[PDB]
């Protein structure tokens, strides 16, 4: 579950299992 | 297999931790979420919510609605002092007031604070009175000349009830403790008689007033902890 | 001339035909708060030329006993006018100095005085536990402290000159900004210190930022030891500035 | 960007408090300070329409004043033992009936809001004392029964096969185990509070326990009998992830006596039921 | 180009020191060695300039004298002790104020400067002897208490909950906890020391007491009552991270006496209190 | 499950080590960083500062500022010996300033030392000293023909009051141990009368003078260790 | 929290918790 | 091509041996076999020289023989011991003097050659040996002590707090503790011989021990005192990494005595000192 | 976290296992390179130069 | 630390620690 | 064994065994 | 060591240690 962004500095935000409430805290807004 | 170093900290469980686990129920699908009026999405939008501060709460008006109300009356001595409290978030009064209440739920706060007061008179009850915050680095001011070389409002009761007064952010650091601290303490506000309270004959000769208060634009609270404000002394059964 | 120095502030001008140069602490020249590093949300009050100027300390003797002497700023200014005035008026206070130091004798005349400015000089009691320097004895005034001639009291300071009255070495206390009056060379030293605090303002009354330590390095020798020394201290705030404006703070 | 969200969470500076702005002398027909609180509205007015304000540029973030951060940290929400006496199959396994309401530390931070929804993440602390000397193997077995799945009445109850039931095995010596459940509600949030009842009749039960039933947790030992006796206590450890709340409301102000329920007691002396500290006048600070 | 960085990273040469460069014979009337110390400036003379160099290249490095270095290795600040003697409840918890006062090691390092900034990494080994001869299973509970929260007065208060405050559980045979906390001060740096006071009495505090106020530690054996006593003594360690220092001063040259204050003590014979070793005569090496 | 292969060093708890671990704190905002004059941001920049050297530390001026004096005046006898000290940078009496202080913190050194002398007589007062650095491998000089040969500086009092010798790096090996090592000593530092103190009539007999010493641009410090010039004998309480 | 250089010799200074204060040792100067 | 190259770092093909060409009969006034000794070259002549040879393809490679092969395993170098037998204060804690000389193994691979430059990789092995029964939970602290730094001289030494020196703390049951160091000698390699003094007189010190101090090993028991005694050994392991040496020198051929130091003894039958097996005679094989 | 499966060997300490560890001196910068003559490389180097034959080794 | 070859067969030199001592055996030649 | 998708939101459905035994529980339908 | 295929199905057969001993099972013809 790799959300793989790019600026380089690049952003991995992995999903290691899959059922949502298995992620961590959520973002803020 | 890759070779891995297993580093300190590793099989600790620390409350605060912020990990991913396997979930218990797989395949299930949660309930479809519907509109309900009334999102909260940060405790700052209840911080910003007026609630009345228990002023008057002396050991015999505790347990009544008379210990949120400053009474008025007729005065036969001038510049007469009414009421004085301490600015401190949580100190007493201000610590069951629900922003109170929230900023003991945090470590640290800044901001400006919003104290406001609504006259419960008569139509025909007159007053003008002087509501002053006296900075810290001094004690809290004797007379309404002292009190009033400091921050202050004159209120005029007229068709409008309530008027406002803004203690702005005085500090010498950027946070102050919530708990009570002698080098974070932020200072008091006092309420003197500017004229009098006067009213007409045949008219109630005393009157009450209501205190609240609120954060401002610029109100933080900082690093949680648990409330000092609520116990359990015991189990709580079914 | 290099040997030369004309120090103009407010309504007050001090000049010195002998002076070693002018240390700017940390290489910082005093200026006002700026938005990014405010906290306090009031419009500050800055005097200006009223409260920037300078100020002349008792004078004091030196002699060839004489151990030592030390001020703590803002204290020894409480009482100067219109600085000492708005230090008492406001909670919050914030300012940088240009402390001149005076001392002439002669060609014939030898000694040498060590000239320091330190940031938070926490001072240390000797033998007495965990009892600290009591309010009083750090807030002298401009009268400041004559090292070696207090008879002590229980929240008396130390009186320690080689060990910097805080349990360090005397020959470590040129790392911070300092000068020397060797009386060969010349009569006055000059220091400009900017603010320096882990808080952009702070109260004035409870917090002294910087202290005025002048240690007799050499002792003051001559063949006409009648004529007095004396050591005169002028001292000009800079980009003084207060915030938290209410009644006079009257301490004791 | 999501690179530059990245940032901001890594400094926690996603929501900004605003600056303060410079402010001038007024003489004005337009009072901000006057207002009138019978409206609902608490007045606006800000430092700026008071005083003669500086600029200052702010630096705070209310990121840790989310409702994700606030609810968002593990407290513990039951304190299970299983005391070896004197009958190991009567005393080595079990069960609790789940509820937020035991505990009045996070109980009351979530009774702040009248509904919540958010996913849970169950950490488990079993501690094993040694009554006698040594503790040999110990292995739990902690078993999620749902609302109407046979709940086991013996330690070797057919029940304890779990061949639908989710259950977690914990060898002692491992770490501590932590498993992740979904939103459980049949409806779209929890109720916090809830003035309703299951029927009509003066009979009928009243709040919170009419709607909010999670099942049972069922706890065993699977060792088998052993020599010497042990003390297990396992402590359940609660903390919400995406996190929705709705309707704040005034905290708790007084202790909490039963779960589900608002009730309290009161002594004879009120003030000391409140943590109201009783002043000695108006004018004492 | 941030790959060239990470190699000086890797080979430690991020600061290099300069080369000494081949001088000559000089006859002049500018004479370098010549300066005047009473301007409070160190005179910048090389060794160029007082005698015939030759030309050689440095492959020094300053790296390791950075302040990051320096004030970046965990080194012991305190030393729990839980002794259960003969009383369990009251003995199997504690509770400490947090300070880097306490161990002269690190805290001469930290007071070589006024003020300094940076965020810490705790790391905590716990060390269980076994009294009596068997441990049994300890699991431990570190909570850590902000100034203002509710201190636990027994080892089953309700504050053990930690329903919002953080706590590390530990579980003997498992790794070493460790965490890190962000710079926690209310101003900008923390104050290493502090010429101010609380008030403007003649019984106002002293010193950094009055500004570092970092909470309280509270630790508890979370097994219940065993068999078996023992004695869990807990060292805690504490390094700098993403630091940064101000105003360097003189290291401490005599003994430490208490925490928060300078003072100190001297006896009869100061040479003793100090690390100077008395000299025989000015010409004795 | 990705396979991997546990190393050795797994678990363990290095002092040194350089890992990241959870926050305690999550969501936690730290302080606006203000500017504060002073920042240092590497040792070497304490060490490239003067500081004085008790080179007067008799048992008997121990615990006075004389200790930091050295006292001249006029000799009967020509070219006698002022002082003589141990130039390695961590041996006593360079220990306790600054430079030794902070090299005691460290194994290894290297560079130039800077030693700086400041003349405290009347400005009618002359002298003419010979200051000299003897490389190692042979005893202290015994006299100033023999530290004449080595390194030296001859220094006019007048005008500028200070004077500056340099010692420079010459060793065998790049660095040497701060700790006394018979293997890396690095020589002596003597003061002789080149010709001698004179003064006019009615002027002190005697003078002070000061020694100062900082590192040269090529010193360098190296292996972090525990310093031997403090120590803690007991607990430090409360 | 991953810093992708190229040069190959590709760098990866990898962050692996959301808080700047979990990071190791400060880069120098 | 750093691919091909690694698939011979794989295969272990990276020095390969050359082949053996055909050769064939010759009658030449040129003498390949004929050369002078005396000069103190190797007469380089090979099989095709001297016979006829067939073509032969050559598998063998030279890896397995380079210098970081040959010094790149890990070998014992210190046996550390607590005994605890009646003083656990005097008896749970040790010092030793650090050096490569301790272990015939190591220190004769080392000795042939003169100079060398290598990083170290320490292994250490811990064993806990339980003398009347149980072990506890023990917790070790190896603390490295650079020359110059305070030795601790008791088990509560402030010198234990470890403010800047590197300490390594073990908890048992986990795995082996292991840590590089880079070269560190003050010189540009380390001397495995020296041929020469601290000094010129009758009492200056000769050999290694002039140049090679690495320091103290400081251990401890971090564990306080315990009702079963146990006997904690430490062996030390230690590998050559990135290694570098120079000017190759004959083996020992006799045993050590001493430590930094060539010194020998020999018996009355030197025979029996030395690997060399007498022969009967010349012609007995 | 990222599921792992820990492996048969996992843990174990074997003398000539290539592994790498954290380094006891970060920071730390080695003494430069200087050049010294008669570097080996392999120890065939050594084993193709010519040493004397002890072969007249009788006890005498 | 990544030394990432292509060839596809790839190969991923990666040093773990910041600090030149803490890497494997050397390469050869 | 490793599917990668990309949306960018990268999807890696790896696979660490040799026989289709040891993957997870299947997808739907 | 990685042998990385692509077709996406991407294959990553990795070579954990610097032996050829070391891998796993051979592949089959
Ligand atoms: C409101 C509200 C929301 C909830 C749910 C609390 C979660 O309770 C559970 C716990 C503590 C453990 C398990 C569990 C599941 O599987 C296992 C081994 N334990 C399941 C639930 C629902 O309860 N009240
Ligand atoms: C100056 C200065 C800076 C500091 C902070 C020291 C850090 O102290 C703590 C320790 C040792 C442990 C915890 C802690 C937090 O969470 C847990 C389980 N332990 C928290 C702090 C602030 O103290 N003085
Ligand atoms: C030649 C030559 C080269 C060396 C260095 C040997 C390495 O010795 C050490 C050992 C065995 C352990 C430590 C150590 C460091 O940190 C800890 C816990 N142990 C440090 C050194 C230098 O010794 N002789
Ligand atoms: C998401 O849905 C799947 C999560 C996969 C977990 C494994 C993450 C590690 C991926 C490493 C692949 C390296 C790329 C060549
Ligand atoms: C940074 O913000 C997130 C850190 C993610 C940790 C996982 C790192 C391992 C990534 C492997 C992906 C392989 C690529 C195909
Ligand atoms: C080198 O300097 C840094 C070493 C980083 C160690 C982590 C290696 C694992 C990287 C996985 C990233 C997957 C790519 C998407
Ligand atoms: C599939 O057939 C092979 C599975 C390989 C398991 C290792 C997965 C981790 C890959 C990380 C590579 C990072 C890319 C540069
Ligand atoms: C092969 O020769 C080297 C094997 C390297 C083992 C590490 C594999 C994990 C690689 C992850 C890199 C992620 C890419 C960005
Ligand atoms: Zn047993």
């Amino acid at each position: 579950g790799a959300q793989v962004s790019r600026q380089s500095l690049n952003y991995f935000n992995i999903n290691y299992f899959k059922d949502a409430a298995s992620s961590g805290a959520s973002r803020l807004d | 297999g890759l070779p891995v170093y297993v580093t300190p900290g590793s099989g600790q469980f620390m409350t605060t931790d912020d990990m991913q686990s396997p979930c218990a129920l797989p395949w299930y699908h949660p309930t479809k979420e519907i509109f309900i009026p009334g999102e909260v999405k940060n405790l700052i939008e209840m911080c910003q919510v007026d609630t009345l501060i228990p002023i008057n709460s002396t050991q015999s008006n505790i347990g009544n609605v008379s210990m949120y109300t400053v009474t008025l009356s007729p005065q036969t001595k001038l510049a007469e002092e009414i009421f004085a409290i301490k600015v401190d978030i949580a100190s007493h009064p201000l610590a069951t007031t629900l922003i109170g209440e929230i900023a003991s739920y945090f470590t640290h706060w800044t901001g400006s604070l919003r104290f406001s007061f609504m006259f419960c008179g008569t139509a025909n009850t007159t007053l003008k009175v002087l509501l002053a915050y006296t900075p810290p680095g001094i004690g809290k001011p004797r007379s309404r000349k002292e009190a009033m070389l400091g921050t202050h409002v004159v209120w005029d009761v007229g068709l409008q009830s309530t008027v406002s007064l803004v203690v702005p952010w005085i500090s010498a650091s950027q946070y102050r403790f919530t708990t009570p601290d002698t080098y974070s303490s932020a200072g008091y506000i006092t309420c003197w008689y500017q004229t009098n309270f006067v009213v007409p004959p045949n008219t109630p000769n005393t009157a009450e007033m209501l205190c609240f208060v609120s954060g401002c634009k610029d109100f933080c609270l900082r690093m949680a902890r648990d409330t000092d404000l609520h116990k359990q002394t015991g189990p709580i059964t079914q | 001339s290099d040997r030369i120095i004309q120090i103009t502030r407010g309504d007050s001008t001090i000049t010195s035909q002998d002076v070693a140069n002018a240390v700017v602490g940390y290489g910082v020249w005093p200026h006002y708060l700026t938005p990014q590093d405010a906290t306090a949300i009031d419009k500050p009050t800055q005097p200006d030329t009223s409260s920037n100027r300078f100020y002349t300390l008792d004078s004091k003797m030196w002699n060839s006993t004489s151990k030592g002497w030390w001020w703590k700023l803002p204290d020894a200014l409480k009482d100067m006018g219109i600085f000492g005035e708005n230090m008492f008026y406001h909670f919050l206070g914030r300012s940088g100095y240009t402390v001149h130091v005076q001392c002439n004798a002669s060609k014939f005349h030898q000694g040498t005085l060590l000239v320091v400015m330190i940031p938070e000089h926490q001072l240390a009691t000797v033998n007495k536990g965990n009892v600290n320097a009591g309010y009083k004895y750090t807030h002298p005034g401009e009268a400041g402290r004559e090292v070696g001639t207090q008879v002590e009291n229980e929240k008396q300071p130390s009186d320690d000159n080689w060990l910097n009255f805080d349990g360090t070495l005397l020959g470590n206390l040129l790392i911070f900004p300092h000068q020397f009056i060797n009386l060969r060379s010349n009569n006055s030293a000059t220091l400009i210190v900017p603010y320096v605090n882990a808080v952009p303002m702070d109260s004035m009354v409870r917090h002294n930022n910087w202290s005025l330590v002048i240690i007799p390095v050499c002792q003051l020798q001559s063949n006409n030891i009648s004529n007095i020394v004396p050591i005169t201290v002028s001292i000009s705030p800079m980009c003084a500035e207060f915030s938290g404006a209410r009644a006079k703070t009257v301490v004791q | 960007n999501p690179v530059e969200r990245y940032v901001d969470e890594v400094l926690n500076e996603v929501l900004v408090v605003p600056n303060i702005n410079q402010s001038h002398p007024t003489t004005s027909n337009a009072a901000p300070v006057l207002d009138a609180a019978e409206t609902g509205h608490t007045n606006k007015i800000q430092p700026e329409d008071t005083i003669e304000t500086r600029y200052v540029q702010s630096s705070q973030t209310l990121d840790e004043m989310s409702v994700e951060s606030f609810l968002g940290r593990s407290g513990c929400i039951h304190e299970s033992v299983l005391d070896i006496v004197d009958n190991y199959n009567d005393q080595s396994f079990t069960k609790w009936n789940i509820n937020l309401q035991e505990m009045a530390q996070i109980r009351r931070k979530f009774e702040m809001f009248t509904y919540a929804r958010f996913d849970s993440e169950i950490t488990m602390v079993p501690s094993v004392a040694a009554k006698d000397g040594h503790i040999g193997h110990i292995v739990m077995q902690y078993m999620y029964v749902p609302p109407g799945a046979p709940i086991p009445t013996t330690r070797d109850d057919y029940a304890w096969q779990s061949g639908t039931n989710a259950s977690v095995f914990w060898q002692h010596g491992q770490p501590f185990p932590r498993f992740s459940l979904p939103f459980l509600s049949i409806a779209s949030a929890y109720y916090m509070f809830y003035d309703g009842y299951d029927g009509d009749t003066y009979k009928s039960r009243y709040g919170t326990v009419v709607t909010n039933d999670m099942g049972t947790l069922c706890s065993r030992i699977v060792t088998s009998e052993q020599l010497h006796k042990v003390k297990v206590v396992t402590r359940i450890y609660h903390k919400a992830k995406h996190t929705k709340a709705w309707c704040p409301r005034p905290p708790r102000a007084v202790q909490y006596s039963h779960t589900h329920t608002t009730n309290y007691k009161l002594s004879s002396e009120v003030h000391n039921d409140v943590a109201i500290r009783p002043r000695t006048n108006l004018t004492t600070v």
